DNA sequence: GGAAGATCGAAAAAAGCACGCTACCGCCCGCGTGG
DNA sequence: CCACGCGGGCGGTAGCGTGCTTTTTTCGATCTTCC
RNA sequence: UGGCGGUAGCGU
């Protein structure tokens, strides 16, 4: 049909060329020429050539380039026939049919907003005004402010205050769906209850970011707006982030406190020995908060407080037990936001990342999802506030290099020299020499790492109303390492120990390791050696993305049909289940 | 050492201890040198246009006794200047006028003298010239051609890795690749049989080509195999024994001879036995008849009595065959030695498989293989074989190709013929057989010695040669058919194809790309970028892991750090700082020759191949004052391996510490304390940084910002030293010194700045003068800085007093909280310039006219319009406004097609440019622009006129006072009256007339120049066909910092703005100064960017020093104390290479330096020769700030005190070109596509977001189903559904009508358009 | 958009999806080699009926 | 006893190659006949 | 001497030629088991 | 208020 191969009116008298129109014109010209030749009774050779080139034209029209050369045009490249753009990645079957652009949609860069509840998101005023335009028009028509749609349009472009009030009424409980461009797993798209904010960026909840796998480094979110009641109820029931608490792959919780939040909790649970206010006896967490805010005590002080723990007994009733426990004031403050179901033992720890996750899991299992969401919001607020109050910072002086390390390196060199001497004497071969060199350097690296860890973990020495005593160090880098907010033992080892044995691109280990810390200078050769592994990993991920996408698409296509249709088969046949043992471990 | 006047204003405190022996060369040397070689006359040819002309010409007219040959070529002066070409919008090109000579030889006589010689200069097209800046100007746009990296022509002897055969046996293949022609591969098969493949067609037996080379089977056998002689004389079957031939073979008989039992039957040969054989060195050894059984006979022995051959060549011997030889009487039997491992009998088996037995048969087989489906012809086969390999024009190995061919085969002769010879193939296959036999090693393709860089000149020469042969065909045929009499050689040569090819290469090639003018570093990196893409290169997707790795030979040539992340990683790199190109094209690096133990200052440029032989020292290796290595055992590189070496066994040393990194990566301070990924992407974002309206010097730098700024063309570098005469925001006038005027010259240099000109990325390009009136200048000094430059120093971003601490979760992860004071000072506000175009194309129904009155338009909108019809300069139009009033003729009034402001775009109109075709009536604004340009040109001409006229009138005044001596009457009288003054009849009048005539001649010449400039301005610009008038309007807008904007530091930290917090909430120190930006420390420990902290500390120290200086400036302290403090600050450090002496500077110079240092002293830290922590601590101690680098901050929100000290200091931060206002887009009811009735895409088209396939998958993953139908039909492409949805939402009812998507109907109709019968069943 | 026309070919022509998409449906039905079918079809070789 | 079924190995052809977003360049056209 | 038209390919006695990988088909060449 | 291809670049 003509509309399916339109002649787009280009600027001026020019008309945009269509490949299908050119192919059809070629075919029609060929058919007319063949008809004329047949009518005039041309010699058999001429009509034979005409028929052959008509067949070639039919080849070009039906499927260009299938047999031989594809018929090109002014672009010196093959044209598009029916078959080429029916199939393919850009073909009509999978480009405008399986996934298509939609209206009532937008996109914008995102920023973190701490003052947002778990079920809320921040939408710009302009985005909300543009996306919800028909709803605003309808509400204005109902209100009688605008007599017709044109008047409502004029009022909207004029931006009165009544249009802002109408918009505020519209958005009240209208969820909007937010998603990322590389939506990999099921949790890639979730709905939120938007709230009007200033600025030009979409404020996103911090906890759900790990669900989206989207760091606030310039990533862009895409927002869609449901209209019909069924879509709104889908938004409130299944699109909601609150309902999405357990991952569908392994059942572990998807939301998990991370980064500054957990760090703050760490600073709220570490205990000193001679902190101001030690030995005080308080009656409740309220007095602990009073003392802390008044400046009469420090968060790391160890005191005794009267805790009224509420526990669940038979028939689910709550029983209160009051006991004079020994803890820190920070734990007493943390106890304020804990609901009335959890025991006090879930808080009287160092409050690492895994401890926080376990506490959240216990709260969800015991009290349910509804208290759990509020508890998560409260712990996020408290962690952010007390991380701000902590003032944790990283400095060059916080990076302590173990004193023995240099000496260790020296002895390692001595060792390798001896081994090298053997290869000079012919006692050992080159391969054994290299193996012994690698083993000696690995042992030296392990010793250096152990010495650095021993230096860092318990460096702080404190007077406690008398003689000196040891306690877990307050070094900031050690805080991030132990709390698990960000970083690992390997990274701290690279940071203040030694880089280690780097590898050649082929995979062979370099004979000599990088013996200089990141804190101190790195020579040219060591940096050049590390660049091999850096480029290796970067190229690995770059080529990995495409294969992962292709495998995901194939797996999705394979299992598209399988849905649950019945309750119970009644079959008595099932697979065997035994613990997997590969030998030496389960 | 004496400092330049531009350097005395601000001297950067530079750390580091290693002295520099080689200064940083010209960063744009490669492009300029390549183009200079390409466009210059070469007496020996082999380079540029001369080589192509000599290779192509002359042309024989099919034995027509008439040819034309090259004589000379010349490049004409460009018609338009670079600035004129940029403003007008045309291609900066130069004519190529080639003087040629056609000669018609005498007919009927092959050697007869030429009858007629027609010699003339033909205009053979125009070629684009390249500016001093290193960029080409194509169609009024600045484009850059990157240098490709491709495998060098020659022989590559490699092998498969062994997984192809799946049996653990590797296969060796030798590929001969030419610069032009067909590739030739010799490959081994699993059956140990050689095979030959031409142009990746079906393989053939290797001996087929040998037969085609007119080589007999005996010739091949003796060429590729050794010979053994068997003698049945004396009835003992004695054979000529070679002790080395008996190595590693089990004894099948008793080899005792001369009464000595070296080794007997049943005993495997031993090395002592071979030694005993060598000592005895017996010539011949008796042999049983069974031993010579499997040996193949090389000579096709024939019996003279019978006349028939006993056995053919390369035939396995047999007992009956041996008896036949014995009865024939032949005693000298020939055998081919076939060792199991030392000499593999692959050639014999390959010959056995070969079906062809003669030259004709082999040629027929080759013709069939190359040209399937065609009957074989002997002459056709001969022609095909000769053209495929032995033809000069078809197959041509380049000079670098021949050099590699000879080097790989150890031919020792660098020079050779371009064509491939028989001996070359013989040697190649012999070396392949040697590789198979176990001696020699295969080469590595990833080795940088096997890959060469092709610059712009070589590709331009190749394209020129292609066009030359294209026109050569035409001139050949025209000369062959046409009569040669009265033939004017102009019309044989047609410039259209060659010009089209050149234009296509320079404007649409795979490597010619628009340059990115974000900041001078961006242009420098783009001009020094090496890519592996383009013709004759790798593909973006089918690259492979091995090609994206960094080889150990990349040291000193390719930066391992700078590389675009993504699909192009590894395939695109940046040239090293000191790296240059050899004559053959292979990358080379400087090195210092080490003689004895002392490292001399001699510099040698070592290539990739030769670097692997000598031992290279380390740049960071300690050296004493004398030159010896203080450490006996030093780290070194040898054979591409890093290991410890002694003092004596080192031969070369690195020239400098920064020899490894590129120019872009070398600008990162404290690079040695940063992770490779972090540093790589930090440099990547450093490449993209929009210029701010106030450029601020970086407090912490690496010292090459001066070199980068000078080498880049953004600055205005003076060409001749002198004294500034007239400084202004637009023009600079330089009065050059007495030494530097050419005779008969004004000595006045006029530098015209570029003010608010659009870049290729819609960014501002502004130039601001830095010198003052009366300030002396010297050649090479900067006069006016460009974008992101301050006092001739690169300044990408701004110095912010930042701190590292969490703040209420706003810096949750990598997100940046920015104080409102930054917005107050507008430190990051950026000017963006957009350009809109309107074309008055001529239609068949009628032309288009730009007028003011438009049918049915609001008169209020016409207020911005003028009488001419273009918006006034300086208007504040917004979205939806009209710029130029254009109407177009209608069918059988005028339709309003006037250009309007795109929605969501605003700003101020800065200027309008008009282009008018010749003959079209000029417009009013065109007249205004032309008269403004004429006024500027006349002002420059008058600036020259004033000095010339002053000199001439001073000379005539001297003449008058010498003759008349009425000085008072002279000075009261006007100079024009001096001209007409008469004197007594001698030289007083003669010289007066001779000077008046010169004055008149000067006036006439300058009037002629003014007329020429007026003609140049007035001349109408050429336009596209059918186009009458083109109007371009430039708008500009200031974009300020808003939440969501992307700001990143140099070291690699990224993120977006989270909140513009009012200044009262910022943490404040004891002094009460706000702490400005606050970052998140959490990103530091994981992503290794520790160089941040140190830099931050250093930055703080720098500011502290400046603070002190500022104090001494505020209290009006005397110059002595300021000089002492500056000297103490500069002298700080241990064994620093810089020795600043403040005593030699004058008091004014010291005061100026102190004034420029009042905002902190810039610090230069080399890449690897950086400043240790001790120097930072000492500098902090000098500034009285705490040495720990952490202070006690007080919260401004609550007024409390933070428990732990936090890290604060001044850090350099940039602004990425990733603004938020141009990224947000939202649509409710927009336009729709014609074919699918679906919402469009793209912010510029007001389209809608794309619902991807994974989005549908996730929607099905949840239980939502009505939402999927919303996404699919109602909201996208169901027109009835769309209308009903809109009406229902307006009415308030949220009810749905499913409908039928139009895309499915489109697919149904198109499938029915074929022979398929897809349809609908009634049920 | 849902209205089509027909081109009346002067001579019969083969459909290419049923000819080049392996296995060749025309060749499989006729039980002849694909190369022979292609040579006969493109007006260069003759076939006996 | 030496041809037809089975096998093997090389050649040839088809098919794909994650997702968004941004910017610009060509959407005619040049040579050959009939009024 | 301009407007329609036509077929549109650069390059060259034609053939679409170049450092990916997997699957399917075909065809020639050979090995073998019986009419 | 007309979008169809191609090229290059950017973020995962
Ligand atoms: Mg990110």
């Amino acid at each position: 049909p003509p509309d399916l191969r339109p002649l787009v009116p280009l600027d001026g008298g020019r008309f945009a060329t269509s490949d299908l129109n050119d192919l059809y014109r070629r075919v029609i010209n060929r058919n007319n020429r063949l008809k004329r030749l047949l009518d005039l009774a041309a010699p058999d050779i001429i009509v034979r050539n005409e028929k052959r080139m008509l067949q070639e034209a039919v080849d070009a029209l039906l499927d260009n380039g299938r047999r031989g050369r594809a018929i090109t045009g002014s672009n010196k490249r093959p044209l598009k026939s029916l078959a080429d753009m029916i199939k393919g990645k850009q073909g009509r079957f999978r480009q405008n049919l399986l996934g298509k652009r939609v209206d009532y949609s937008g996109r914008s860069v995102i920023t973190v907003g701490p003052y947002l509840r778990l079920h809320q998101c921040g939408l710009p005023k302009k985005m909300a005004l543009e996306l919800f335009k028909p709803f605003i028009y309808g509400k204005l028509e109902l209100r009688g402010l605008a007599t017709t749609i044109k008047a409502a349009k004029k009022m909207v472009e004029r931006e009165e205050a009544v249009v802002w009030d109408i918009l505020d009424e519209v958005i009240r409980e209208h969820p909007v769906l937010l998603n990322r461009a590389p939506t990999l797993h099921r949790l890639g798209i979730q709905a939120f209850e938007p709230v009007l904010i200033e600025g030009k960026a979409i404020q996103l909840h911090p906890l759900v970011c790990a669900a989206y796998n989207a760091d606030f480094d310039g990533d862009q979110m895409a927002v869609h707006v449901p209209l019909t009641l069924e879509a709104q109820l889908e938004a409130r029931a299944l699109m909601m982030s609150t309902n999405n608490i357990l991952s569908p792959a392994n059942g572990e919780p998807i939301i998990v406190p991370s980064q500054d939040v957990v760090l703050g909790l760490y600073y709220m649970t570490r205990d000193c020995v001679n902190a101001k206010g030690e030995g005080m006896v308080l009656t409740g967490p309220k007095e602990a908060e009073r003392l802390y805010r008044s400046g009469l005590a420090s968060l790391h002080a160890r005191v005794k407080v009267r805790i009224t723990e509420y526990e669940k007994d038979a028939n689910g009733e709550l029983v209160a037990k009051t006991s004079l426990k020994d803890t820190t004031v920070g734990r007493a403050i943390l106890w304020m936001i804990v609901p009335k179901g959890l025991p006090y033992s879930i808080v009287n720890q160092a409050l690492g990342k895994k401890a926080i996750s376990k506490m959240l899991n216990t709260c969800y299992r015991i009290l349910g999802l509804k208290p759990t969401v509020i508890f998560a919001d409260q712990i996020m607020y408290t962690g952010f506030a007390y991380a701000a109050r902590s003032g944790a910072s990283v400095g060059i002086d916080d990076m302590v290099i173990p004193e023995k390390k240099h000496e260790i390196i020296s002895e390692a060199e001595a060792e390798v020299a001896e081994i090298q001497e053997q290869f000079q004497s012919g006692l050992v071969t080159a391969g054994e020499r290299y193996n012994k060199v690698i083993d000696i350097w690995a042992a030296a690296n392990d010793r250096v790492s152990k010495a650095m860890m021993d230096n860092l973990q318990t460096e702080t020495v404190i007077n406690r109303d008398g003689q000196e005593e040891k306690q877990v160090s307050f070094n900031s880098i050690y805080m991030m390492a132990d709390s698990g907010a960000r970083g690992s033992a390997a990274q701290i080892r690279q940071l203040a120990g030694m880089r280690g044995l780097m590898a050649k691109p082929d995979g062979s280990i370099i004979e000599t390791p990088i013996t200089a810390n990141f804190r101190e200078g790195l020579n040219v050769l060591q940096y050049f050696i590390s660049t091999h592994g850096a480029r290796k990993g970067l190229a690995d991920t770059a080529l990995k993305t495409a294969n992962s996408g292709y495998l995901t698409r194939r797996l999705v296509d394979v299992a598209q049909d399988l849905v649950v249709t019945e309750d119970d088969c009644g079959t008595h046949e099932g697979i065997m289940m035994t613990p997997v043992i590969e030998g030496g471990d389960v | 050492m004496v400092y330049s006047y531009t350097e005395k204003k601000r001297i950067r405190k530079d750390f580091g201890k290693r002295p520099q022996v080689l200064d940083v060369p010209y960063l744009l040397s490669i492009q300029l040198d390549s183009f200079q070689k390409f466009i210059e006359q070469d007496p020996e040819g082999q380079y540029g246009l001369e080589a192509a002309f000599r290779s192509v010409f002359p042309i024989q007219s099919y034995s027509g006794n008439s040819e034309l040959q090259y004589v000379s070529y010349r490049l004409g002066e460009p018609v338009f200047d670079v600035q004129e070409c940029q403003i007008r919008g045309v291609t900066y090109s130069a004519p190529l006028r080639v003087k040629l000579r056609l000669v018609i030889y005498e007919r009927e006589a092959p050697e007869g003298t030429v009858k007629d010689i027609k010699e003339q200069e033909v205009y053979m097209g125009e070629i684009p010239l390249m500016t001093d800046n290193g960029t080409f100007v194509i169609n009024g746009t600045e484009r850059v051609i990157v240098s490709q990296l491709h495998r060098s022509p020659g022989v590559f002897f490699d092998s498969d890795k062994g997984k192809t055969h799946s049996s653990g046996k590797v296969l060796y293949n030798a590929r001969i690749i030419p610069y032009r022609g067909s590739w030739l591969d010799f490959e081994f098969d699993p059956k140990d049989n050689l095979f030959v493949r031409i142009d990746r067609r079906r393989k053939l037996p290797a001996t087929i080509i040998l037969r085609a080379l007119n080589y007999t089977t005996e010739q091949i056998l003796d060429l590729f195999f050794e010979k053994v002689i068997f003698e049945i004389r004396d009835n003992k079957l004695q054979m000529e024994l070679v002790p080395e031939r008996l190595r590693g073979e089990t004894a099948s008989f008793d080899i005792e001879a001369n009464g000595k039992v070296y080794v007997e039957k049943g005993r495997r040969i031993t090395a002592r036995h071979i030694r005993q054989l060598e000592k005895d060195d017996v010539k011949l050894i008796e042999v049983p008849v069974e031993y010579i059984a499997g040996k193949v006979v090389a000579k096709d022995y024939i019996d003279e009595s019978t006349g028939e051959l006993i056995c053919a060549a390369n035939m396995e011997l047999s007992l009956d065959l041996l008896a036949k030889l014995s009865q024939s009487g032949h005693k000298r039997i020939e055998t081919l030695f076939t060792n199991d491992l030392d000499h593999g009998p692959y050639i014999s088996e390959t010959l056995r498989v070969d079906p062809t037995n003669d030259r004709l048969s082999a040629l027929v087989e080759i013709y069939r293989m190359m040209r399937p489906g065609e009957p074989p012809t002997r002459e056709a086969a001969e022609s095909l074989f000769e053209n495929l390999f032995f033809s000069e024009d078809r197959y041509d190995l380049s000079a670098v190709g021949r050099m590699k061919f000879n080097r790989s085969l150890l031919r020792e002769e660098i020079e050779g013929s371009g064509i491939l010879s028989k001996d070359d193939i013989i040697d190649v296959m012999k070396k392949l057989i040697d590789i198979r036999n176990g001696k020699g090693e295969v080469d590595d393709i990833d080795h940088l010695g096997n890959r060469r860089i092709r610059s712009v000149g070589e590709m331009a020469e190749n394209q020129f040669r292609v066009g030359l042969v294209r026109v050569e065909r035409a001139v050949k045929e025209r000369l062959s058919l046409g009569d040669l009499d009265t033939l004017m050689p102009q019309d044989m040569i047609n410039a259209k194809p060659i010009s089209a090819a050149v234009k296509e290469f320079f404007g649409s090639s795979q490597l010619s790309q628009f340059m990115d003018q974000n900041n001078p570093l961006s242009e420098i990196t783009h001009k020094r970028r090496i890519s592996a893409l383009g013709p004759g290169g790798l593909t973006r997707e089918r690259a492979g892991f091995e090609v994206r790795d960094v080889h150990p030979t990349h040291y000193g040539r390719v930066c391992p750090i700078e590389t675009p992340e993504g699909p192009n990683i590894g395939l695109i790199n940046s040239l090293s700082v000191y790296a240059q190109t050899n004559e053959y094209g292979f990358l080379e690096t400087p090195y210092r020759k080490v003689t004895d133990g002392v490292v001399t200052d001699e510099i040698h440029y070592l290539s990739a191949i030769e670097e692997g032989n000598y031992v290279i020292a380390q740049a960071n290796s300690n050296l004493d004052e004398e030159g010896h290595f203080v450490e006996d055992l030093v780290t070194c590189r040898s054979k591409g391996e890093s290991s410890l070496f002694s003092r004596d066994q080192v031969d070369y040393m690195d020239v400098s510490t920064q020899q490894v990194v590129s120019v872009g990566a070398s600008l990162i301070p404290f690079l040695e304390h940063d992770d490779a990924n972090r540093a790589l992407m930090g440099a990547n974002m450093q490449r993209q940084a929009v210029p701010t309206l106030r450029a601020d010097k970086p407090l912490v730098g690496t010292g090459m910002e001066r070199a980068v700024a000078v080498d880049s063309g953004v600055t205005a570098v003076a060409k001749r030293g002198g004294v500034v005469q007239y400084v202004d925001a637009s023009r600079i006038v330089i009065k050059v010194n007495e030494d530097e005027m050419y005779p008969g010259e004004a000595g006045i240099d006029i530098y015209n700045l570029t003010k608010y000109t659009r870049s290729n990325q819609n960014t501002c390009i502004n130039q601001m003068p830095c010198v003052s009136l009366g300030e002396p200048v010297e050649r090479g000094d900067v006069l006016a800085d460009g974008p992101s430059t301050d006092l001739g120093e690169l300044a990408l971003g701004q110095n912010m007093r930042v701190a590292f601490m969490p703040w209420n979760g706003y810096n949750f992860e990598d997100s940046i909280l920015v104080s409102e004071r930054v917005v107050q000072e507008d430190r990051f506000t950026t000017i963006h310039i957009q350009e809109l175009a309107c074309v008055s194309r001529d239609t068949k129904l009628g032309p288009e006219e730009i007028t003011a009155d438009i049918p049915n338009v609001g008169e209020a909108a016409l207020s911005k319009l003028d009488e001419s019809g273009i918006v006034y300069i300086g208007a504040e139009v917004t979205g939806g406004d009209i710029l130029v009033g254009k109407v177009t003729p209608k069918g059988e009034d005028v339709k309003d097609s006037s250009l309007r402001v795109p929605n969501g775009v605003s700003g101020t109109v800065i200027d309008v440019q008009v282009f008018t075709r010749d003959g079209v009536e000029k417009d009013k604004r065109a007249l205004e622009i032309e008269e403004m340009q004429l006024k500027q040109a006349k002002k420059d001409l008058s600036e020259e006129l004033q000095i010339l006229e002053a000199g001439l009138f001073s000379r005539i005044r001297a003449v008058l006072v010498a003759g008349g001596v009425e000085a008072e009457k002279l000075d009261k009288l006007p100079r024009d009256r001096w001209l007409e003054l008469g004197l007594t009849d001698e030289e007083k009048q003669n010289q007066l007339e001779q000077l008046a005539e010169q004055y008149d001649e000067l006036k006439h010449e300058f009037e002629k120049k003014l007329e020429a400039k007026r003609r140049k301005i007035t001349q109408g610009d050429d336009l596209a066909p059918g186009v009458l008038k083109i109007v371009k309007v430039y708008l500009a807008v200031k974009r300020r910092i808003q939440p969501g904007d992307k700001m990143a530091g140099r070291h690699g930290n990224k993120g977006v703005i989270s909140k513009i917090n009012p200044i009262e909430d910022m943490p404040y120190d004891e002094n009460g100064t706000p702490v400005d930006i606050v970052l998140n420390p959490l990103g530091v420990p994981s992503r290794m960017n520790i160089g941040q902290i140190l830099e931050t500390h250093l930055g703080m120290a720098a500011k502290g020093i400046g603070d002190k200086i500022n104090a001494m400036l505020k209290q009006q302290q005397e110059v002595a104390k300021l000089r002492e403090f500056i000297q103490r600050a500069y002298d700080l450090g241990a064994d620093v290479r810089q020795k600043v002496d403040l005593s030699t500077f004058s008091d004014e110079e010291v005061m100026r330096l102190a004034e420029n240092l009042r905002k902190g002293m810039p610090i230069a830290t080399p890449v690897f020769d950086g400043a240790k922590e001790a120097e930072i601590k000492e500098l902090l101690k000098l500034g009285d700030l705490p040495t720990s680098g952490q202070i006690r901050l007080y919260d401004g929100r609550t007024g409390e005190q933070f428990e732990r000290p936090v890290t604060v200091g001044y850090m350099y931060m940039l602004k990425l070109n990733h603004l938020v206002d141009d990224k947000m887009h939202a649509r409710s009811t927009g336009s729709y596509s014609l074919v699918t009735q679906q919402p469009l895409g793209g912010k510029a088209q007001f389209g809608g977001q794309r619902f991807g396939e994974m989005e549908v998958w996730a929607l099905e993953a949840y239980g939502a189903a009505y939402t999927l139908q919303e996404m699919l039909t109602v909201k996208s492409d169901d027109v009835n559904g769309r209308t009903k949805m809109y009406k229902n939402i307006v009415d308030g009812n949220h009810q749905m009508e499913p409908g039928m998507p139009e895309s499915f109907n489109v697919l149904l109709k198109e499938i029915r358009s074929l022979g398929i019968n897809i349809e609908l069943e009634d049920e | 958009r849902e209205r089509m026309g027909h081109i009346e070919l002067a001579s019969p022509t083969a459909h290419i999806w049923f000819l080049k998409s392996l296995p060749s449906r025309i060749g499989l039905l006729l039980d002849m080699p694909l190369r022979d079918i292609e040579r006969v079809l493109y007006f260069e070789s003759y076939v006996v009926i």
